[PDB]
RNA sequence: GCGCUGACUGGGGCCUGUAGAGCACUGAUAGGGCUAGGGGGCCCACCAGCCUACCAAACCCUGUCAAACUCCGAAGGGUCCCAGGUGGAGCCUGGGAGUGAGGGCGCGAGCGAUAACGUCCGCGUCCGAGCGCGGGAACAACCGAGACCGCCAGCUAAGGCC
RNA sequence: GCGGUCGCCUCCUAAAAGGUAACGGAGGCGCCCAAAGGUCCCCUCAGGCGGGACGGAAAUCCGCCGGAGAGCGCAAGGGUA
RNA sequence: CACCUCGAUGUCGGCUCGUCGCAUCCUGGGGCUGAAGAAGGUCCCAAGGGUUGGGCUGUUCGCCCAUUAAAGCGGCACGCG
RNA sequence: AAUCCCCCGUGCCCAUAGCGGCGUGGAACCACCCGUUCCCAUUCCGAACACGGAAGUGAAACGCGCCAGCGCCGAUGGUACUGGGCGGGCGACCGCCUGGGAGAGUAGGUCGGUGCGGGGGA
């Protein structure tokens, strides 16, 4: 017999809205494990590091080098 | 050790968690009741 | 001493077809130039056997010129180990790095009967001007006894130029 | 030694500010002088400036400071500006910086 | 100008999205010619099926 | 018998034999070499059957370089087969060898002497080979 | 009931860590040099102590390997926008089901022995339900091709033309 | 049948969205902390080298170099000065 | 492995009756021999025919007795209820 | 006002701005610096943090330059791989078409650029 045999549930992680999608206040934007997308303008980040639109708007991505990747919501939806 | 916090009178309040023998003491800390507002809140039972 | 081959020009004409044609694709470049060239394969082999990035190939090619090219890469395709592309580096006078072969001249030179010859490098990398190009390098070193290791400045250093360093290294020793 | 306590604590106190997204009232105190800008980030642009240098004053820098404080309100409040966030940068909020701050009232408020 | 696409080989046994393509060019049966505008979208589908189809440019 | 000391995981997946490639391939250490014509898992007990064929031909003389190494664990099910329960039981190790790679590669021996050794050495191998010499094409580096 | 929103396609953004490759990390690892530790062979037994044709840290040259390594990283794939796309398309509400034993083949993996008409997933296809037609001697699933009926008419596909 | 297994977390398998199987490869959980919690204010590692009584491979001290390989209560991953 | 057969494809061994294969036990023909002769060894050709009787065990097989030119090995639903 | 140059802030690009070596700056800015009464301070130490200063020095720090030993960036050609279409091999696997096309490596490149506001020069 085998002492192996487990695995855990898929956590269905990753990005839930991409650039230039129209979001709404509260929409969550990224589901993620560490801080690998840091919150930008109008983007909150919850205790599971999870990012959500603060305002209705549209989503843009920004790659700031050693500063990291950033998700902003650009208002006036 | 499951934990249950009384306060003074009217006895409704809220409950808690203590997994330790510290504090072994009367275990009392400040909190908000549903009727009056923010009283002493000791621990019973 | 002097290696001439050939060259030609190309723009379109898939290298698959050329290669199928007996002609070895390649490129021609230096600081001032980049150009697509091809050569005959059989022609190139006979020269490159000899030349081999140690020596200057003067190309030629139509609109006939003569370009002082060093060959700086050969890509062989691994399956058949036959070269599938060459790129020729054209000289003009600025100090430039390259590989100069070594000649070990002498007897065992110390601890004879018997030592260990033990050549570490068959070549060396040296910053050298196009004008004076040292086609080989004399290594005598009468000893070379047990426990001695030749580094860099213990080498001839032909009147042309200096090294590509680092001066601390090993070339031959006897253990 | 990479990236000193100075430049950490500096970032640490700055980054928090730049989050709330107000106008930033930045404060540079030197050994002689004390200067203050009011900056709009995302336009990357200074709006209203004040200093002991440009107002050519001296005499006891904590008192000088409060003066470049009242000086900044004045100039700034004039453009519509109210509600900023007080930088304080590497400095403990104390002394000369506390004073430019606590003289930066009557406009540019909440500190 | 425009395009003459004519179905020369059955889609039977080719992926569903290629089958979807011939629908977008409204080719329902073998040998059926269709003459439709040459534009980037009409071109994509015509290329996607290029192995089942025969094309010529036409006014 | 070659075999890694201190492995990180015993038992790794089989994976494919595709794509003759990836280094080795140019004869860096010696005067002559054995190059792989076809892909194979080549077994530690195969490599040492090649090594010894050659040292025997040099009468303990010469220099021999190897240059493939058996780091891939080979499992087997005991006899007693039945599919399941687990995976089980590493036998040997193999090195994966795709075409154009140089294994072995002798030096410090007369040409016809080494060429006879490499030919012997080759018969101990499951795939086809090619003997090679060394080249301008094997560059400098 | 809605009614242009559909599959597929064009352009544009964003997302990703595989094929390939790489060795910067985690490990593995060939040859050499230089070197702690050491087997030691031993010079003493006080610190001493010279040599390594054995181990072997680090370090440097050369040379590789990896599902649970990655300094890199394609093609593709996903999603939103704008356009084409009128289709036995799409969306919403409801009525009726049946199905929840699948199989072969291609491709990508695992298990297996780089066995099985083997087993287990993925993406595709066909048989299933097209054991109706043509090709493959014969032959569910390979090639050709989607059979409404009729004709002692024509052109072709695959495969063929003694 | 016997043996193993049965819920939860981490990684790989998994084919660069998601999801994805096998009696495929490996590991972990059934707790814990009144501070290991909130906030404000400071501070920045491991490691290497040189120095320094008892101090030894590493107790504490000083110098320099060290961008994160340390730490984050516990498995792994992601994250993080 | 689980593909036809569980609304039945009777299962070992023996006996009877064979037929086929040849990777040949014998007989026939060969090469090499570390083949003097005789007698062997090994390998090649060859399937026409032959290929014993007993003790023990349900045995196949094996061991043994006595012989022999030899006491062949396989297949045919481990051939044949 | 503008253009320029120098300094001080403060952003942006996020190493082509970095390490190292050399050189250079004190009028002004900035630093170190002078003190520790006072505010306020260091699990001890005004080291730091803080205040009051202004004699000195640009030694340290910083700013500006120069050098390619390192670091970092890096083509073009060519391959690998591959979306779609086809072949081949008992197989492991290979090849052709059409479109896309790395990684390493070679040539090279770089000792930053730039915005807003100050102070000073012209
Ligand atoms: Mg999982
Ligand atoms: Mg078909
Ligand atoms: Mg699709
Ligand atoms: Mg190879
Ligand atoms: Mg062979
Ligand atoms: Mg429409
Ligand atoms: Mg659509
Ligand atoms: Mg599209
Ligand atoms: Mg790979
Ligand atoms: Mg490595
Ligand atoms: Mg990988
Ligand atoms: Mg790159
Ligand atoms: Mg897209
Ligand atoms: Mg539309
Ligand atoms: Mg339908
Ligand atoms: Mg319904
Ligand atoms: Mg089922
Ligand atoms: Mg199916
Ligand atoms: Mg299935
Ligand atoms: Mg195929
Ligand atoms: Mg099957
Ligand atoms: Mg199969
Ligand atoms: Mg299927
Ligand atoms: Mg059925
Ligand atoms: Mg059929
Ligand atoms: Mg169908
Ligand atoms: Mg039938
Ligand atoms: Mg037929
Ligand atoms: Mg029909
Ligand atoms: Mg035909
Ligand atoms: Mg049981
Ligand atoms: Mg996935
Ligand atoms: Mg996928
Ligand atoms: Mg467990
Ligand atoms: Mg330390
Ligand atoms: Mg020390
Ligand atoms: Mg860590
Ligand atoms: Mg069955
Ligand atoms: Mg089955
Ligand atoms: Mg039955
Ligand atoms: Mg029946
Ligand atoms: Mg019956
Ligand atoms: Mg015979
Ligand atoms: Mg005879
Ligand atoms: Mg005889
Ligand atoms: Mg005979
Ligand atoms: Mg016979
Ligand atoms: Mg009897
Ligand atoms: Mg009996
Ligand atoms: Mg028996
Ligand atoms: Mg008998
Ligand atoms: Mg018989
Ligand atoms: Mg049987
Ligand atoms: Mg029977
Ligand atoms: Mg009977
Ligand atoms: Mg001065
Ligand atoms: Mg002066
Ligand atoms: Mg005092
Ligand atoms: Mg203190
Ligand atoms: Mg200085
Ligand atoms: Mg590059
Ligand atoms: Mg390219
Ligand atoms: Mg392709
Ligand atoms: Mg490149
Ligand atoms: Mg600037």
């Amino acid at each position: 017999s085998t002492r192996n045999g487990r695995d855990s549930q898929a956590k269905r992680l990753g990005v839930k809205r991409y650039e230039g999608q129209v979001v709404r206040a509260g929409n969550i934007l990224v589901r993620q494990r560490g801080t690998r997308f840091k919150p930008g303008k109008n983007v909150g980040m919850g205790r599971d590091f999870t990012l959500f639109a603060l305002v209705d708007g549209v989503v843009e991505f920004q790659d700031r080098g050693r500063l990291g990747r950033y998700v902003h919501v650009r208002p006036l939806a | 050790l499951l934990l249950e916090c009384t306060e003074c009178k009217r006895r409704n309040y809220a409950t808690e968690k203590n997994k330790r023998n510290t504090p072994n003491k009367l275990e009392l800390r400040k909190y908000c009741p549903w009727c009056r507002k923010h009283t002493v809140h000791r621990e019973v039972k | 001493m002097e290696y001439r081959l050939k060259a030609y020009y190309r723009e379109g004409e898939k290298p698959s077809a050329l290669r199928r044609a007996g002609k070895l694709p390649g490129v021609m470049y230096n600081r001032h130039l980049n150009r697509k060239v091809y050569v005959d394969l059989v022609e190139f082999d006979k020269v490159f056997r000899q030349a081999s990035i140690h020596h200057v190939i003067v190309l030629e090619l139509p609109d006939g010129q003569s370009l002082p090219t060093l060959v700086r890469q050969v890509n062989l395709d691994k399956r058949r180990r036959r070269p599938e592309h060459v790129d020729f580096f054209v000289l003009s006078d600025e100090p430039v790095e390259m590989y100069v072969p070594l000649r070990f001249v002498g007897t065992p030179a110390g601890v004879r009967a018997g030592g260990v010859l033990q050549e570490i490098h068959r070549d060396i990398l040296v910053k050298v001007s196009p004008r004076n190009i040292p086609e080989f390098i004399e290594v005598d070193v009468s000893g070379l006894e047990i426990g001695d290791s030749l580094h860099a400045s213990d080498l001839k250093l032909p009147p042309g130029v200096e090294l590509a360093v680092s001066p601390e290294e090993t070339i031959a020793a006897v253990v | 030694a990479r990236l000193t306590a100075y430049e950490r604590r500096k970032f640490r106190v700055r980054n928090r500010i730049k989050r709330t997204g107000r106008l930033r009232l930045s404060v540079f105190r030197s050994l002689k002088h004390i200067y203050a800008q009011i900056i709009d980030d995302e336009k990357g642009v200074t709006l209203v400036s004040a200093s002991s240098l440009a107002l050519k004053l001296k005499g006891n820098k904590t008192e000088v400071a409060r003066q470049v404080g009242r000086a900044l309100a004045e100039k700034a409040l004039a453009l519509g500006i109210k509600q900023v966030a007080f930088d304080r940068g590497p400095y403990k909020y104390h002394g000369r910086v506390k004073a430019l701050a606590e003289g930066a009232r009557e406009g540019g408020l909440e500190f | 100008p425009r395009l003459k696409v004519k179905l020369v080989k059955s889609p039977i046994g080719y992926p569903k999205d290629q089958k979807a393509a011939l629908k977008a060019l409204g080719l329902r049966r073998l040998q059926q010619e269709r003459v439709l505008e040459d534009t980037p979208a009409i071109r994509g589908n015509v290329e996607k099926v290029a192995h089942l189809v025969r094309v010529e440019v036409v006014e | 018998m070659l075999m890694p000391r201190r492995m990180k995981y015993r038992k790794q997946q089989r994976g494919r034999l595709k794509g003759a490639t990836k280094g080795g391939d140019y004869v860096a250490f010696g005067d002559y070499g054995l190059v792989a014509l076809e892909p194979a898992w080549i077994t530690a007990q195969q490599i040492e059957a090649a090594r010894v064929a050659m040292v025997r031909h040099f009468r303990r003389g010469g220099k021999i370089f190897i240059r493939i190494f058996p780091d891939k664990p080979y499992t087997k099910k005991p006899l007693e087969v039945r599919m399941g329960k687990g995976k089980g039981n590493v036998e040997g190790y193999v090195a994966v060898v795709k075409p154009g790679r140089v294994m072995f590669e002798v030096a410090g021996v007369t040409e016809e002497q080494a060429m006879e050794a490499l030919r012997i050495a080759g018969h101990k191998l499951p795939i086809k080979t090619k003997i090679v010499r060394r080249d301008a094409y094997d560059e400098a580096q």
